[PDB]
């Protein structure tokens, strides 16, 4: 459900 | 949030989400109280009858969101956790009383027109805004009834008296909550749900006309129910551990 | 925090939110 989020955090 | 409504932009710039790191979730709502602290319920931490410890490498915190779902890109923050404060006396044995954590972030976030601090409420203004029929508000992305939303709720909702407090549950009530919610015959309704957990009931001082952070959502029987009431851990009772936190870290 | 509880997109610009009057007028 979650967008990914930006592998940098 | 339970018979909600949705937020308007920027209308809780101090809100945040706890989130999960793996599997990506939701796990708690939080608040924003300076660039480097954030305030929650210890019980979104700590819960061992749910076998539930998260240490700070096992959580983000996103700040500046709307959207429950949606990655905001050029607007939400994501911070990682320095460390973790839980109350010392944190009772998750009982009744979860003095249900109130700190997280100390790694780098201070940049403020913005979505991110911003709430305040923390004085003896003074507790004193004043603390009493039976007075509103908050309460925020939050978690259930809208005992799906999830799209986006961040709203719901306003009148503190109840003590003994209305009590009379409502068989758990022992200790002066480090307050209860608040309509009762069965005043038509309005509304309530904290899952997911809420940790978020913030704020009030707005009519005196200086700034936001103060006066709850913490905590436990609830339910969401909703007629005659159940949400509770909320009493920030102003717990500040002197807040502030000896700040203050030692 | 010296500016603590106050909305850049509403007190800081005077504008109200939809139901903090709701709040208001329950300060009784
Ligand atoms: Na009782
Ligand atoms: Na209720």
């Amino acid at each position: 459900d979650f967008e990914e989020i930006p592998e940098e955090y | 949030i339970v018979e909600g409504s949705d937020a308007e932009i920027g209308m809780s710039p101090w809100q945040v989400m706890l989130f999960r790191k793996s599997p990506q979730e939701l796990l708690c709502g939080a608040s924003l109280i300076s660039d480097r602290w954030v305030l929650t319920a210890a019980h979104c931490l700590l819960y061992p009858p749910w076998d539930k410890n998260f240490t700070e490498n096992d959580l983000l915190v996103r700040i500046g969101k709307h959207s429950r779902t949606r990655y905001e890109r050029n607007i939400e923050k994501i911070s990682m956790l320095e460390k973790i404060y839980i109350h010392p006396r944190y009772n998750w044995r009982e009744n979860l009383d003095r249900d109130i954590a700190l997280m100390k972030l790694k780098k201070p976030v940049a403020f913005s027109d979505y991110i911003h601090p709430v305040c923390l409420p004085d003896r003074e203004t507790a004193a004043s805004l603390l009493q039976a029929g007075y509103k908050g508000r309460v925020t939050g992305w978690g259930n809208l009834k005992e799906g999830q939303p799209s986006v961040l709720q709203v719901v306003n909702l009148p503190i109840v008296e003590r003994p209305v407090c009590k009379d409502s549950t068989r758990i022992r009530i200790t002066d480090n909550m307050f209860c608040a919610g309509y009762k069965p015959d005043e038509g309005k309704r509304g309530d904290a749900c899952e997911g809420d957990s940790g978020g913030p009931f704020v009030m707005k001082s009519p005196f200086n006309n700034r936001w103060y952070q006066m709850g913490i959502v905590s436990w609830g029987e339910g969401c909703d129910r007629d005659g159940k009431y949400g509770f909320y851990t009493h920030v102003f009772r717990l500040k002197k551990w807040i502030q000896k936190v700040i203050d030692q870290f | 925090e010296a500016d603590c509880g106050l909305r850049p997109l509403f007190e800081k610009k005077s504008l109200e939110d939809k139901t903090e009057r709701e709040l208001l007028e329950s300060y009784i």
